[PDB]
RNA sequence: CUAAGAGUAC
């Protein structure tokens, strides 16, 4: 997994969240606040879990990290903070 | 097969948005989603729960932590029931709930789209107009299915790309799928006629009819003697600020004689009808800019505003047709009469020629292949030449015209066929054969080669065909039927070969495909 | 099967005008419009109501009942 | 199966008002009241006639779907005069001309000998 | 008496056939909306046809006007009027039958062919006639 | 509020196309030989025919007193006074086009609502025309 | 033979219509055809892309594939976007 | 003062007269009450205790609820809805029975004269089916052959046409305003000339023609409206224009009601 | 009303559809694909009743 | 459908008071679209509502028989002998506002049938019921209670949405889950789990 | 009914890919109805007199 | 269970 790893100096993948990858993102932050996982932003009065993630998501307080594989196995780790959401 | 589906008629709804779908109100009893009981949400499932799965809204099961299903019939008898947090509550499906819908002769990705649910009090599914072209559905006895995603993480995906505004723009054209269609699409050219004049009366109403206005009443285009708005004036409100549109027809100016074109300043029609280049699903078309320049959502936003207007003004302004649209006057039926005849004066002349041996061959075929090649072309071009001639004749307010005008349906070769002349029956690419000997029917005598007999049907719809002339047709429409039936077949098996060959194609994260 | 009460369109009671209307057929000898007219239906709904109508009630009696008391 | 009963077209439902009356943030002086159990009878003449008051910058109505019997109605009216008194004028008025109606029919027909 | 013959598909190919009497036997203003017909400019005729109609099976022969209508339509009423709902029968009524459907009220067509009255269509009917308007009302 | 533009123009045509209700009308100024209009008029509402005389005024607002529309368009009270009243025929809409069609003349396309108008004439009087909403008053 | 109008650019700049003599023929010799005098050998074209890959190549193959898929597509009037052929 | 009428033909089941005077939506919400808001008579359940007939059960409740009653004092009785009864009783409805048998060699037709008032109608003038052609039989409502017997009885409640066309009073209702297209409310489809391929209403003896070269009167509303009122029997046709009316003036004053009750609250 | 012409099995109506099938004790010649070593081919489907 | 291949479902029903009306207080029984006319080009259907009109005014039968010397121009004609527009236009009002529609509605009776598709023996949900004893996938039709097959190219068109999660689910959570133990050394399904 | 007692049936495959059996030839007037035909696999296999 | 047939929307 040290070879495999491509150090962080050095990634040479996109730095725009994709459409897959914030599907995704909001899939399994959605799907872990409705089974009472703490809540990282304040709540204007908000109930349903995919919008409590897009507002998490709105202010870059989740703390995943997407690990984008390259054909050959090895991956870049990519954390949503750093990620832009341009889309 | 699966579970968590349905399927039942579909039938169109002016009254929805375009990512909405109406689902019966039985099938939204028996289909469930489990909920996660949270916090958040512990009070309506309570009181789901305490509704029951007889009515609607309401829960059919209470999955509890011990894996141990609380079925809510017959449970009531045990009580209220206290639920606890990471319980689940398998509960019917509500408003604005994701689900996928599809028709099942599902050749692209278009065709199982994402909804959102509105339940309704029938038996029959309920979709938009312009969504019905990527479903390719008619309501003439379609059916479709319905699937419900049973978890939060399938439920986020197909709402965040599944979605219908997110396929307005299609990849397989890089233009739009969706458009206005039929009698929206014909209604938007009616109403933005230079004649078309509105009183204060039916403008208050068509402004509250669109869901977004703004709450201001334009300015009139004619103050004095007497406030009217025009058409493309209140047609305005539904286009969102800032879009700018300009197309140039053939013959147009900057000043428009023939009101053709199209110049949309500001979300604002300057000049131009709406027709089909306009709002149809189209390259470079309104839709295509809209949801290029303010996003998907509000492509939708639009489709609802224009359907909305444009039906309540067809609505109280109204649209027929009838018989004595496909009647031409007495002398276009003479001047049609007379081409006929001068057309086949001339295939006369070139059998005479023919069959007198003066006749040379064109290099490449037989003396035989030449002659049926110019008789074809003649009569072609002389169903051609009466067609245009009955296009001509029919006036502005003949409704095939309108419908042909503003591209909702029809076409010039069906004005052609029902008032001019049906044309020239065709079998495998060739006049119609002699199946008996040397002669297409017994009526005929031996080595006949006229246009009437083998197959040119000289008479309309309107005027009625000849019994022979009706065998011919009959002949010709059977060989569109076989041909229809063996397409279908060779399409699907060339379908289900391309995918399975390209399934494992993608693109990586180095760009590489 | 029997003539229908009303008028599908309209709602007129057409049902009391079947008899008449055979007997106008058969004893004065009219022809259809005329005996259509002199019944009061006016409107082509009505009329369609009256003189579409097959009256099967007569093949079903000719079957012997099924329960005879 | 799923075909609704025919009384709910006119008969109110449970915990349901005949008329709700929400406040307009689009425009000032502006409110949208919801009918219920209503039609286009109503609708049509109730804005035909807040249409002849002079007042009333702004009258319409709208039944958002066929399926259920109701309708919304949104009166604009000019700086200090209610709503609500533009409305109670609208229907002042439908029932004393429907009055007068009446009784202009029924003196006519007692006039007549072939009845 | 020798007035009428039976000719099958083989002896078909051996004969001259007359579309109808009255125009093609007889030696040869007139109505614009009337459909051109030919006179076939020949008399050796050998036989005549006893009604052209009579081409036409029996679910094509319900069709009115199937003359006026594009083919692929006249074959879709063809193979739709089987599925329609009348009075199959006039016992239904002591017949145990897996399913039956029965119209309240059958009406014969205003609009009526005359081959229509060999195969018994007015007697037993499978439709009703309805006051159809054509128009855009409403969108639905 | 004040008239950026009058003249007097004498119709030389009146065309009425495709349409009912609106004609495409030429004028010839009578005052400056270079200016030149046409324009869309609904001539149900106000008939025009060939060789009248009309007055043509554009203006950037109605009221009488000078400027000190983004209010909504509301109905005309009984008693309000506007510059409307000294004419016949007032529309509303706004300019979309500027054109130099030589090195004096220039032209200025209006669109009321789709009906279009341009007229044409040199800058020393068409000058006041910007780009905007103006009213158009005509009257006979 | 066909009289078929090309685009050529003109000495002055622009694109003008340029008519010009084509051959279509039944048949395929390709490898015989291209090598008679007379005729420009660059240009030359066959709807049966076996035998232009087998005599000029398997890109050139490629591309002969992609235009038969393109005239099929485009046949009846329809628009695919490139990338999908390609 | 107000809206005028003058009545061109009065009849027992037709009343032809004009509607002058009033706005069209005023004309258009009274016909709309007219065709389906007066509360009428009618059968609404049937207990068939006996059925040897050719007819199925339901095919004869379904004619037996499309009989026409007499509704004149329906106002008195009461909905089954509001009433504190259980099933029906003699404030809420009306109670007939049909008892017919095939004692005849020949068939028996089975008429509504055959049907018989059995609860007490405590003096009101309702429940008697209408009787309409000189023969004296009502609508026929079955046939018989001999030995077939019908045994059944019906119980009525009012109710209107909303709810089931078989309440509805009013049978058409024709409605025609501006017959010489004055207020240019139609774009007449033609061929030649649209004058002489449009027949000419009846009505058009009622107005002046178009001088033919005066402008387009574009301050011109429509009003004067000609209507024709044709009654099922229930109800003289008279009632049916009068019930319409204080139909509509309820429904405007309900609107009141509850709008001074929700402003005091 | 009725017409017949069906059989009652088990109580089951069963109607039988008509066969079409060449005609027998006729002479028939067919030309034949250029693969085929036989370019033309006579022949007759004898069958005796 | 008509007698003319004019097939189509009830989109809604209207009462009588939302009908648009004639003069004469006529309401249609049915309301179709003119779109459905110039493409299929089915002229046959208003020649029969134009001569099953004048049938119904003069009590005649209308011979629609394919090849008599019936003309249009002749039965509209006798139509306007009737007193009605010659090609079978009124004049229809607004149901809802009663003013006078701006056009003039083809209008007319004519002969339709009812066909023995109908929704209500049609529609069919299921979340759980009766699986296949050998597959423990749901059963076939909707008189079992059964399930949709979600095909082959269902699972294209979801492959090329991206969405993975949601065929997996459809494929496992949906039709069939089964966990199963497996050896580490062999790869095989040959072990013995006692689970108690 | 009537229609399926007068049903005649040519035994050709159905799945098959040949379309000349199935094309309404001209020998076929008078004696099989030009359009009666099922519009799936059996058009034009499947006649009616 | 198997086999067969009639279909509906493409
Ligand atoms: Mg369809
Ligand atoms: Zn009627
Ligand atoms: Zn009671
Ligand atoms: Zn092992």
């Amino acid at each position: 997994l040290k070879e495999k790893a491509i150090p962080k100096d050095q990634r040479a993948t996109t730095p725009y969240m994709t459409k897959y990858e914030r599907a995704r993102i909001l899939g399994t932050r959605a799907l872990q606040i409705s089974m009472n996982a703490p809540v990282f932003v304040d709540l204007e009065g908000e109930t349903d879990p995919l919008r409590i993630a897009m507002k998490e998501l709105a202010e870059k307080k989740i703390p995943l990290v997407i690990r984008r594989y390259l054909p050959d196995g090895s991956f870049e780790d990519w954390s949503v903070e750093e990620l832009i959401v341009d889309l | 097969r699966v579970d968590f589906s349905a399927r039942t008629v579909i039938s169109g709804d002016p009254n929805l948005e375009l990512d909405q779908v109406g689902v019966p109100k039985s099938i939204a009893k028996t289909l469930t989603y489990p909920e996660v009981v949270t916090p958040y949400n512990i009070d309506r499932l309570t009181q789901l729960v305490r509704n029951g799965p007889n009515e609607h809204p309401g829960a059919k099961y209470v999955i509890r932590d011990s894996g141990d299903r609380i079925d809510l019939r017959y449970s009531k008898r045990a009580g209220d029931i206290q639920l606890q947090y990471g319980w689940k509550v398998e509960r019917h499906i509500m408003d604005n709930d994701p689900v996928l819908f599809n028709r099942q002769p599902s050749l692209h990705k278009m065709s199982m789209m994402a909804h959102r649910v509105k339940v309704i009090p029938y038996s029959t599914f309920r979709l938009n107009l312009s969504v019905t072209s990527p479903y390719n559905a008619d309501f003439d006895g379609d059916e479709m299915n319905l699937h419900v995603p049973q978890s939060e993480e399938t439920r986020a995906e197909l709402s965040q790309l599944c979605a219908v505004p997110l396929q307005i723009v299609s990849p397989q054209s890089n233009k739009p799928c969706m458009g206005i269609v039929q009698d929206t699409l014909c209604g938007i050219r009616k109403l933005t006629l230079r004649d078309t004049f509105i009183e204060l009366d039916q403008v208050l109403n068509m402004l509250y009819w669109v869901p977004d206005w703004d709450g201001v009443i334009p300015t009139p285009a004619i103050i004095k003697p007497k406030p009217l708005w025009s058409g493309k004036q209140i047609l305005s409100v539904a286009i969102p600020n800032g879009i700018h549109l300009q197309r140039f027809d053939e013959g147009t100016t900057l000043l428009s004689p023939k009101d053709n074109g199209m110049l949309i300043i500001d979300g604002q029609i300057i000049f131009g009808v709406v027709e089909k280049k306009t709002v149809g699903s189209s390259n470079g078309g309104l839709i295509h800019v809209v949801t290029r320049e303010k996003g998907p959502q509000v492509c939708a936003k639009l489709f609802g505003n224009i359907q909305k207007v444009v039906n309540f003004w067809l609505l109280h302004n109204g649209f027929s047709t009838g018989i004595g649209d496909t009647i031409a006057d007495g002398p276009t039926m003479r001047e049609i009469t007379e081409t006929i005849a001068e057309a086949k004066k001339k295939v006369l002349d070139v059998t005479k020629e023919a069959q007198a041996n003066l006749l040379t061959a064109k290099h490449g075929m037989t003396l035989r292949e030449s002659f049926e090649d110019n008789v074809v072309r003649f009569l072609n071009e002389a169903r051609d030449k009466a067609g245009r001639l009955a296009e001509v004749n029919l006036k502005d307010l003949n409704n095939v015209k309108q419908m042909v005008m503003a591209g909702s349906k029809g076409s010039f070769i069906n004005i052609a066929q029902m008032s001019a002349c049906v044309g020239q029956q065709s079998v495998e690419g060739k006049r119609i054969a002699f199946g008996f000997v040397d002669r297409t029917l017994p009526h005929f005598s031996k080595d006949d080669y006229s246009p009437e007999s083998k197959g040119f049907v000289e008479n309309s719809y309107l005027r009625g065909l000849t019994p022979q002339e009706f065998f011919f047709h009959a002949m010709g429409g059977r060989e569109g039927l076989i041909d229809t039936a063996v397409k279908t077949a060779e399409t699907g098996y060339i379908q289900r070969r391309l995918v399975k060959a390209l399934e494992d194609i993608m693109v990586h994260y180095d760009n590489t495909t | 099967m029997i003539v229908p009460v009303r008028c599908f369109s309209c709602g007129k009671v057409v049902g009391d005008k079947w008899e008449s209307y055979l007997n106008l057929l058969q004893e004065d000898e009219l022809d259809e419009g005329t005996a259509l007219s002199r019944l009061g239906l006016k409107r082509y709904c009505c009329r369609r109501m009256i003189l579409t109508h097959v009256d099967l009630i007569e093949k079903f009696l000719r079957y012997n009942p099924l329960e005879k008391r | 199966m799923n075909a609704p009963d025919r009384f709910e077209l006119f008969l109110l439902g449970e915990g349901e008002s005949k008329l709700k009356i929400d406040p307009d943030t689009k425009a000032p002086n502006a409110v949208v009241i919801t009918f219920e159990k209503e039609d286009h009878t109503l609708g049509n003449l109730i804005r035909a006639e807040l249409l002849n008051d002079r007042k009333v910058l702004f009258a319409a109505y709208k039944v958002e779907h066929p399926f259920f019997a109701r309708f919304k109605l949104r009166i604009q009216t000019t700086e200090g005069y209610d709503p609500k008194d533009a409305l109670k004028n609208a229907c002042n008025s439908i029932i004393n001309k429907l009055g007068a109606l009446k009784t202009n029919f029924e003196t006519e027909w007692n006039l007549q000998t072939l009845a | 008496e020798g007035l009428v013959e039976y000719i099958d598909a083989e002896e078909e190919e051996s004969i001259l056939i007359a579309m109808q009497p009255e125009d093609l036997e007889p030696a040869e203003d007139v109505d614009p909306a009337k459909r051109i017909r030919v006179s076939h400019h020949a008399t050796t005729f050998t036989h005549c046809e006893i009604h052209p109609s009579m081409i036409l099976g029996v679910a094509a022969s319900i069709i009115p006007f199937p003359d006026h209508n594009q083919s692929p339509r006249n074959t879709y009423q063809s193979a739709m009027g089987k599925q329609a709902m009348g009075v199959f029968l006039t016992n239904y009524n002591v017949r145990m039958d897996t399913m039956a459907n029965i119209l309240y009220y059958p009406q014969k067509p205003l609009g009526t062919t005359r081959a229509m009255e060999y195969l018994k269509f007015r007697e037993l009917p499978a439709g009703q006639n309805a006051i159809v308007a054509i128009a855009c009302y409403s969108g639905y | 509020s004040n008239t950026l533009f009058d003249d007097i123009f004498q119709v030389s045509e009146v065309d009425p196309g495709r349409y009912n209700k609106v004609c495409r009308i030429e004028a010839a100024s009578t005052t400056q030989d270079q200016c030149k209009l046409t324009l869309d008029i609904n001539v149900e509402l106000f008939p025009v025919a060939a060789q009248d005389s009309l007055t043509v005024t554009i203006a950037s607002s109605l009221n009488l007193e000078d400027t000190p529309a983004t209010r909504s368009w509301r109905p005309p009270q009984a008693g309000d006074r506007s510059l409307a009243d000294d004419y016949d025929y007032v529309m509303y809409g706004t300019a979309y086009k500027f054109e130099e069609v030589s090195k004096d003349l220039i032209a200025v396309y209006y669109s009321f609502g789709g009906l279009l108008m341009r007229l044409e004439g040199n800058y020393r009087n068409l000058n006041n025309l910007k780009q905007e909403n103006a009213y158009l008053l005509i009257r006979r | 033979m066909m009289k078929y109008d090309r685009k050529v650019p003109s000495p002055t700049g622009e694109y003008v219509k340029e008519p010009e003599w084509v051959l279509e023929t039944d048949g395929v010799n390709l490898s015989e055809v291209m090598t008679v005098p007379g005729i420009d050998p660059t240009r030359i074209y066959t709807n049966s892309f076996i035998d232009i890959m087998e005599v000029l190549g398997i890109e050139a193959g490629r591309a002969a594939l992609y235009k038969e898929v393109y005239n099929v597509i485009a046949s009846d009037g329809s628009y695919v976007n490139y990338r999908h052929m390609a | 003062e107000g809206p005028q009428v003058k009545i061109r033909e009065a009849s027992k089941d037709n009343v032809d007269f004009i509607l002058s005077n009033v706005d069209l939506a005023m004309a258009n919400s009274l016909r709309r009450v007219m065709i389906a808001e007066i509360p009428t008579l009618a059968i609404d359940s049937v207990e068939v205790e006996t059925n040897t007939t050719v007819l199925a059960d339901e095919f004869i409740a379904h004619r037996l609820g499309l009989i026409p009653l007499q509704s004149m004092d329906i106002e008195q009785l009461e909905y089954s809805r509001d009433c504190f009864c259980e099933d029906h009783c003699d404030k809420c409805s009306v109670v007939l029975t049909l008892q017919a048998f095939g004692e005849s060699e020949s068939t028996t037709n089975v008429y509504s004269k055959d049907l018989v008032i059995v609860s007490n109608l405590m003096g009101r003038n309702i429940g008697h089916p209408i009787i309409q052609d000189k023969e004296g039989n009502g609508v026929l409502i079955c046939k018989l052959r001999k030995g077939q017997e019908l045994k059944l009885t019906c119980v009525a409640k009012k109710g209107i046409a909303k709810e089931h066309a078989k309440w509805g009073p009013a049978a058409a209702i024709e409605f025609e305003y501006d017959p010489w297209n004055k207020l240019k409310h139609t774009d007449y489809w033609y061929e030649q000339d649209s004058a002489k391929e449009w027949p000419q209403s009846k009505n058009c003896e009622y107005e002046d023609p178009p001088n033919e070269g005066d402008p387009f009167d574009y301050k011109a509303q429509a009003d004067t409206f000609y209507m024709n009122v044709e009654s099922v029997g229930s109800i003289p046709v008279d009632q049916v224009v009068v019930r319409g009316i204080d139909t509509l003036q309820k429904k405007v004053a309900s609107i009141l009601l509850a709008l001074t009750q929700m402003d005091q609250d | 009303f009725d017409m017949g012409g069906y059989f009652i099995i088990n109580g089951s109506e069963k109607v039988l559809i008509a066969q079409e099938r060449s005609a027998g004790n006729i002479v028939q010649v067919f030309k034949k694909a250029a693969p085929s070593p036989i370019s033309h081919v006579a022949e007759i489907r004898s069958a005796l009743e | 459908a008509s007698r003319h291949g004019q097939k189509g479902t009830i989109g809604i029903t209207y009462r009588r008071e939302d009908m648009p009306f004639t003069a004469e207080g006529i309401v249609p029984d049915l309301i179709i679209n003119p779109h459905a006319i110039p493409s299929r080009m089915t002229v046959a259907h208003l020649i029969e509502c134009l001569l099953s009109k004048v049938a119904a005014l003069s009590g005649n039968e209308g011979d629609a028989s394919p090849f008599t010397d019936i003309t249009v121009e002749g039965i509209s004609k006798l139509l306007r002998e009737h007193g009605y527009q010659s090609r079978g236009f009124e004049v229809m009002y607004n149901g809802h506002t009663g003013k006078k529609l701006m056009a003039q509605i083809f209008f007319g009776p004519t002969y339709y049938q009812r066909l023995r598709h109908m929704v209500d023996d049609k529609i069919h949900a299921r979340a759980r019921g009766p699986m296949q004893v050998l597959t423990r996938q749901p059963v076939e039709g909707r008189s079992r209670d059964g399930g949709l097959r979600f095909g082959e190219m269902e699972r294209d068109c979801m492959i090329a949405h991206g969405a993975a999660s949601f065929l997996k689910e459809r494929l496992m959570e949906a039709s069939d889950a089964f966990r199963v133990h497996i050896c580490g050394i062999c790869g095989l399904m040959t072990v013995i789990a006692k689970l108690n | 009914t009537l229609s399926h007692l007068r049903r005649t049936n040519t035994p050709i495959g159905r799945d098959g890919k040949l379309a000349k059996p199935r094309q309404l030839h001209n020998t076929h007037w008078g004696l099989v109805c030009p359009a009666e035909t099922p519009e799936g696999q059996a058009c034009g296999l499947v006649k009616n007199l």
